[PDB]
């Protein structure tokens, strides 16, 4: 979301460590936009067992294609109930032009109706607005 | 030798059913810690009124996971909602869990407390023997490997408060090194037995306040909360989504501090932070 | 849809040996083993049998004794 | 603080001293290494034992019973500043600990390891479960 | 030389939830909190206080009630 979560309960900085207004560290009391991420993470068990891990976020935006230009895609999905499907297709149409997202949705959709006995499709783009949501005969 | 990336994530957290609920709270600044008779009673034995509590704990989709109804009422609720959050996480990152069936893929679970397991072993003649296939710690990972068909390492680690992070480390390494192509990294902790907390208070690491005053001069102690959470690690040349990339990790251990075992030795945490930066 | 057993905090103890207490839960609906009881219809209600309590109590005693009813 | 120590952890503290000196080393020559500790533990029966009487049972039992303390408190005493870890894989564990350890030396991380296996039978319930699964030999 | 506390067979849950029973284990040796009791020396034995049983029983009641003695 490109913005650090505002830490809570930060009123008066600890008087046993500087840095807390001494320029160094900036506790995140407010929703600050992130500029150029490169993040660390601590975890210390009470028994004296520490672990750090350094993260490099991926920076990269959405290109300018020529396909979804006038080409409607097919969004399909599967779940456990009419709801689990109704939801995914809802999330589909809200992002009808996000091709990374929809591709991924489709890959998931591929699950035997032995496990996910509920399926549904939708035609994003095109004056279809065409969406069926049915149950699915078991067996092969 | 290989590049390792966090390609899947999901979990349930205090007053949050799914990670989008858990976002609302974060941004909107909403103390997910509350005062409920949810786990136990309004303030038993002197324990603080506040805890970070999972919305529901009793839900689970039992058939999909193929578990005769009885054998499911003897399943540690962690394990239950682990089976779900890790599916939710595998699919979170554009992969079909089935495309993994039979990998050299591992599972690494950070678990400290398996409260549920004592719960279902007290009653001596009244106790069904398959509780342990649903409660023994190892089953936290093993039974997660069992269902997804992940033939690589299955392992639960207990290092206390760290664990899940050291699991997510232990995992990263195993991918990096050739061993695997993907990992399930899980963190589990559910509050059931009040005794536990009572001990923690008798050590004064418990905030009567019932809050985590993160950097404020008035820090008493912390405020225990639960969570089942899982991320999916994968080599780049296999991830359909990338939240971030893991640059490095490592763990050490506070030596013999003269001021007790509970005492967090900073002079040693510094060291750890170094091993991973500047020259190496 | 379906909700499951979350070992409620109440479950856990305060210290005990407790071979000396027993709760019996009686179900009378037509499926239960304990449907026989519906034939103890006094004045039109289905009273649990005066005798019945002794049978429980008795049962409950052999529990504490590790022995069976016979 | 010793009558609230899981008897495993007690006699671990000894067998691993007995083991370090077993091989011609003075434990002290290790004080402050990048040396790790890997414990295979399945059952910490002692911990529940001292965690039922909520007027009776004390707060520092957990510094002597919580699983991680099986490794952590072994690192704490010998001054082993490398990895401190307890693994539970059931019957295997200790062997996969002794594996996890070997790798960590092999790879540069450490110069020495304490590999431990712990399992003490206290609660009869445990066994009863194992019988109700028929993996226990009446024969014995 | 010195021998220590080995959690005992009967220390672990062996019946179930039971708000209504309590075992108290009294140690009188000079270290114990309950050394005070050695001052109830009647005729030269150290009898546990007539009064004492009421204090237990009382305690035991507030247990069952989830409330403290006060």
């Amino acid at each position: 979301h490109g913005v650090w979560a505002p830490n809570l309960h930060y009123h008066t900085p600890n008087p046993e460590i500087p840095a807390l207004q001494d320029g160094r560290l900036q506790v995140v009391d407010r929703p600050l936009p992130i500029r150029g991420g490169n993040v660390g993470i601590n975890s210390f068990g009470f028994g004296g067992s520490n672990v750090h891990v350094i993260l490099q976020p991926n920076s990269r935006p959405a290109p300018p294609p020529a396909q979804h230009a006038a080409l409607p895609r097919l969004l399909q999905a599967s779940g456990r109930t009419l709801e689990a499907v109704q939801t995914l297709l809802e999330q589909g149409l809200r992002h009808s032009r996000d091709l990374a997202f929809v591709g991924m949705l489709n890959e998931i959709a591929a699950v035997s109706p032995v496990a996910m006995p509920f399926r549904g499709y939708a035609v994003l783009g095109g004056e279809a607005g065409s969406q069926e949501v049915q149950q699915v005969p078991g067996s092969k | 030798m290989e590049e390792v990336v966090i390609a899947g994530m999901s979990g349930k957290l205090p007053e949050s059913e799914n990670l989008e609920e858990f976002w609302a709270n974060l941004i909107g600044g909403v103390d997910m810690v509350t005062a409920d008779d949810r786990r136990w009673k309004a303030g038993l034995y002197g324990l603080p009124r506040r805890m970070g509590k999972l919305k529901d704990l009793s839900r689970f989709d039992a058939s999909f996971f193929g578990v005769h109804s009885k054998q499911a009422n003897t399943m540690d609720p962690q394990l239950r909602m682990l089976l779900e959050v890790t599916y939710e996480a595998i699919v979170d990152g554009g992969i079909n869990p089935a495309s993994l069936r039979g990998t050299s893929t591992g599972v690494w679970v950070g678990v400290s407390s398996s409260d549920a397991s004592e719960a279902l072993s007290r009653d001596p003649e009244t106790l069904v023997g398959y509780s342990m296939i649903g409660c023994q710690r190892a089953m936290m990972a093993n039974r997660l490997s069992f269902f997804f068909d992940f033939k690589g390492p299955s392992i639960t680690i207990d290092t206390a408060c760290s664990s899940s992070l050291l699991a997510l480390q232990s995992a990263y390494q195993a991918i990096r090194g050739g061993e695997c192509s993907a990992a399930v990294v899980g963190g589990l902790n559910v509050l059931l037995k009040p005794n536990s907390s009572l001990q923690f208070m008798k050590l004064g690491m418990l905030s009567q306040d019932g809050t985590c005053r993160s950097f404020d001069a008035e820090g008493t102690g912390y405020c225990r909360a639960e969570a089942v959470v899982a991320v999916l690690l994968t080599k780049k040349s296999l991830a359909r989504r990338v939240y971030a990339t893991i640059l490095n990790a490592g763990t050490n251990t506070d030596g013999s501090k003269e001021q007790g075992v509970t005492f967090p030795s900073g002079d040693v945490q510094e060291q750890l932070i170094r091993s991973l930066y500047a020259p190496a | 849809s379906q909700a499951w057993d979350v070992p409620s905090a109440a479950d856990f103890p305060s210290g005990s040996s407790c071979s000396s207490v027993a709760v019996y839960k009686f179900d009378v609906s037509p499926e239960s083993p304990d449907h026989y009881l519906v034939d103890h219809c006094i004045d039109g209600r289905v009273l649990f049998p005066g005798t019945g309590y002794l049978w429980l109590t008795w049962k409950t005693l052999a529990r504490a004794l590790s022995q069976n009813l016979e």
